RNA sequence: CGUGGAGGUCAGUGACGAAGCCUAGACCGUAAGGUCGGGUCGAACGGCCUCUAGUGCAGAUCUUGGUGGUAGUAGCAAAU
RNA sequence: GGACCAAGGAGUCUAACGUCUAUGCGAGUGUUUGGGUGUAAAACCCAUACGCGUAGGUUGGGGCCUCGCAAGAGGUGCACAAUCGACCGAUCCUGAUGUCUUCGGAUGGAUUUGAGUAAGAGCAUAGCUGUUGGGACCCUGGUUCCUGCCGAA
RNA sequence: CAACUUUGGGGCCGUUCCUUGUCUAUGUUCCUUGGAACAGGACGUCAUAGAGGGUGAGAAUCCCGUGUGGCGAGGAGUGCGGUUCUUUGUAAAGUGCCUUCGAAGAGUCGAGUUGUUUUGCAGCUCUAAGUGGGUGGUAAAUUCCAUCUAAAGCUAAAUAUUGGCGAGAGACCGAUAGCGAACAAGUACAGUGAUGGAAAGAUGAAAAGAACUUUGAAAAGAGAGUGAAAAAGUACGUGAAAUUGUUGAAAGGGAAGGGCAUUUGAUCAGACAUGGUGUUUUGUGCCCUCUGCUCCUUGUGGGUAGGGGAAUCUCGCA
């Protein structure tokens, strides 16, 4: 369903996604990575996901799966990153082992 | 003519672009067909009667064959025995539907049947007899 | 996909009974025909409006009478096939259950227990705004409600003093399958719209022919919603209906295309971004290494100097 | 590209100043035009996806209003 | 054709056929005259009618299959076209078996015929447009944004 | 003849209908800004009431209402519902069977003509029948069959309604638009008349509409003051262009405009930029250690407490 989602969000109104005036568009979908609405980008349209967000002073890694489609109170899984650059960067590499570039 | 569906159906979009993954990546000339009936209008792609579908498999040599239909699949109560055979098109009216199921056969859509014959192996495409 | 439906207290929790799904949320969504009915479905309640008949002379002048003078007779209802609309609130109801649709419309469901919401059938026995709002609470549509009723604003146009004065965006709808006082109860809270499941209004569904608005089942109406579209078991209730198929089965096209067996007859493919060659053209009689690219004989011709060859005397 | 109105949305902007006006102020657009600064100003108004039209002016000896020169001239009941 | 300037100011609406496109259903299709319903000119459901439509061969040939490393070969052949057919209706002769003395068409011919048979495609809505009529672009004159592409007599 | 079957008229009180009257929720809680909070923020309550309006700016909760119900009042009235008073007099009616009878639209129907209409109507002349007459099919034909009763009359509802009396709405126009007329508009005015027929909305929240002094015939000033604002002064929201005046600059001498490109003159813009990397000092904490609690999505989780330590290590921070 997620090509169908993501056509409806494209080729329709996605309430996130702004409008540039050099053309390109921008979601304000707060768990989206890039400022951008592209295919890749819109959480929406993606069930596999991934987030680095800052909660008032700790910044978590935020998982989405296809398995917690419903449920989206209980969807995202939250991951305390670590203060050590390296060592958080190595924590991003692990819990996305075998997962996309 | 068109290099693009005029019409703003998702699913047949979605179609167009699997079709176009497999008409650049396949080398048979039938993606490169199924392609090109994707585009037609609805007057460029006239029903075709499932009587004119028995009709076609009084062919020698097509019995083993499926056919496609880019259309739509319409009844005929004109007919009465269908034999057992493999459909797969766009659009199924429930009377031609009924009758392939009843004859045994399957009604398939489009996207099942690239899983089956990416290449088009032993497959037949029938086109509406267009007069208007 | 899944086949059922926790439906949920009204103190809110996972109540032990689930629901198997309509299958009409297995519909096509097809909002090309979602946005052609509702151009026409909006087109509906309209009233007309015209000039006076007879009341210089000029289009041009000052007090004059006007080009095209507006007369009443401009079509104003318009014509739907039956089918077709019943295709549109099809699709409608089917992209209600999605929640990324929702979340694509703008509503505030991130912190709901699952999707579509079902809420048990007492519901519909509060009579009571307060009761029915802490209800709402209890299920977490809190933030929907609070986004509406901030959402409170002024319209920009003219049409303010013509009796238009404020707008504000939509919330949750709640669909009964009987009302037991619920209607009065949610008639006083902003942005909430309740509906039998027998009408089931496309405005109510998809406002501005937009897909997904935010609704909420009790749990009658999401068993009653069978009887209302029937389906491969149940049969219609509704006179030569039926739910309409899929012209393709898989929702997912990238799935198809990497699944295994396409992957196994498709040919390999390139960069996926074109190596530029040649990018600039580098002339020889100079630049010796692109006269080395071609003819390897100009090497020993240079060697030899077999241009300032010295002939035999004969 | 622009204009009036309509549905949805941006929990959009706004008396710590909306809209409008001016701008020998800056910027982006090939352009239609758009964005900001400053000044003035006082109460509403915008972006996006769609709908709808009484939707774009230099002329028509166009209509209406305002203001020139003619000209302190003609001339002195030209209206008083 | 013009003293200047501001505002206003000129292809709108409707009806009937017509092409195209999109959409739903499909030999069917069309809810909204009307009834039931309603949170009330909205939406929702629909009885009986009615409207419009429905009621062989050869040559190729998209492809597809086989073989061939390939090139090619063979086979089955969509749409459509040409041929030779067939049949129906007509066409002008034959005028039997019978025949109420004028009835009859049996059989065999002959050309063309026809949106003919030899296995449907339409209905409805919307959009853009063609012709006609309603004041119908406005009053001979005027006729309101940009860019790109095609572009005659 | 046989039976059966039936009774009418009032009153009164309700009800019904109309016209009214009255009652029926919840913040004016703190902070900022503002001349004024009805704005913004924080904390609330009501809701079968978050329609709308007013109140010095966007007011559910300030007010009126709105919503839900309640209590009245005065009429209309037979619509019915109870009570109550009477109504019979060989009164009136109905059904089956038997017997005896068993009366209907004329200057009309119709015919001709003329006009009119597209067959009716009207005029003129003529003018009937009673198993009659009207009208239509029908034929195997010296036809059969069908179907109504003209020339007297009344009759609700479904229907039309750019008028009246009221309501309620609008993908309508927003003061050259919309009615001619948002305003003392069919007015002022014009015409002998019949008739024609304009222009013209916005001070401010409150007039608080400028006390007083002074110039000035008088008109207008100048001081002064009100006001948040006279960059709101009854010429008044905002206040464009055409056009005018003064000053400054420049150019011109019977000079017209632009396009390119450059100087000169004038002028404007032109960091709230001020960091990174590595090392080192000390201190601190989600750092270390020990002891917990808690949420489920139960895992590669999330939140959170107590005491100790950096004496050593180590991370982050300083
Ligand atoms: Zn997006």
């Amino acid at each position: 369903s997620d090509e169908i989602v993501w056509q409806v969000i494209n080729q329709s109104f996605c309430s996130h996604r702004i409008k540039a005036p050099n053309g390109q568009n921008f979601c304000r979908n707060e768990y989206n990575v890039t400022g951008l609405c592209t295919r890749q980008s819109c959480p929406l349209a993606n069930s596999k996901y991934a987030t680095v967000k800052c909660d008032n002073g700790k910044l978590y890694l935020y998982m989405k799966t296809p398995e917690r489609a419903h449920t989206p109170a209980k969807l995202w899984e939250r991951i305390k990153l670590s203060k050590n650059y390296t060592k958080a960067l190595q924590q991003i590499d692990e819990h996305l082992l075998h997962w996309s570039k | 003519h068109r290099t693009a569906p005029k019409s703003d159906n998702v699913y047949l979009k979605l179609l167009v672009k699997l079709y176009t993954f497999l008409a650049r990546r396949t080398d048979a000339p039938f993606n490169k067909v199924v392609l090109k009936a994707l585009f037609l209008s609805k007057i460029n792609r006239p029903p075709v009667s499932v009587s004119r579908i028995a009709r076609a498999l009084k062919q020698e040599g097509a019995a083993n064959k499926t056919v496609v239909v880019v259309g739509t699949v319409t009844d005929d109560a004109r007919i009465f025995e269908f034999p057992k055979t493999t459909v797969a098109a766009l659009r199924f009216t429930a009377g031609a539907r009924a009758k392939i199921v009843k004859a045994g056969g399957e009604c398939i859509t489009l996207d099942q049947l690239a899983v089956r014959a990416p290449k088009g192996q032993n497959t037949l495409i029938l086109r509406g007899p267009r007069n208007s | 996909s899944r086949p059922q439906v926790t439906v949920h207290s009204l103190t809110g929790e996972a109540t032990a009974n689930a629901l198997p799904l309509p299958a009409v949320f297995s519909a096509p969504i097809r909002p090309d025909i979602v946005h052609t009915v509702f151009t026409s479905v909006n087109k509906n309640k309209r009233q007309a409006y015209a000039v006076s008949e007879k009341a210089a002379f000029g289009n041009m002048c000052r007090g004059g009478r006007m080009f095209a003078p507006t007369k009443t007779w401009r079509k104003w209802n318009v014509k739907v096939n039956h089918n077709e609309k019943r295709y549109a609130t099809a699709s409608a109801i089917a992209a209600t259950a999605v929640a990324s649709l929702v979340l694509a419309r703008g509503h505030r469901v991130e912190k709901i227990p699952e999707i579509p919401l079902v809420v048990s059938t007492d519901l519909e026995s509060i009579q009571k705004t307060k009761e029915a709002v802490a209800a709402l609470k209890a299920v977490g549509a809190h933030s929907d409600l609070l986004k509406v009723l901030k959402s409170k604003k002024l319209r920009a146009g003219k049409g303010k003093y013509r009796n238009r004065r404020w707008t504000q965006r939509r919330g949750p709808l709640v669909v009964y399958a009987e009302d037991n006082g619920i209607v009065k109860a949610l008639r006083n809270v902003p942005g909430v719209e309740t509906a039998n499941v027998a009408s089931l209004n496309l405005l109510q569904l998809a406002p501005g022919a937009h897909l997904g608005r935010f609704v909420i089942w009790t749990e009658a109406a999401f068993t009653k919603l069978d009887q209302v579209w029937g389906s491969e078991t149940v049969a219609s209730s509704k006179v030569g209906y039926t739910l309409p198929s899929h012209i393709i089965s898989t929702s997912d096209v990238t799935r198809i295309i990497n699944s295994s067996e396409i992957q196994s007859a498709i040919r390999p493919a390139g960069q996926a971004t074109q190596k530029r060659t040649h990018v600039l053209k580098k002339n020889p009689l100079k630049n010796k290494q692109v006269l080395l690219r071609l003819n390897p004989y100009a090497k020993v011709f240079a060697a030899e100097k077999l241009g300032s060859k010295k002939a035999e005397k004969t």
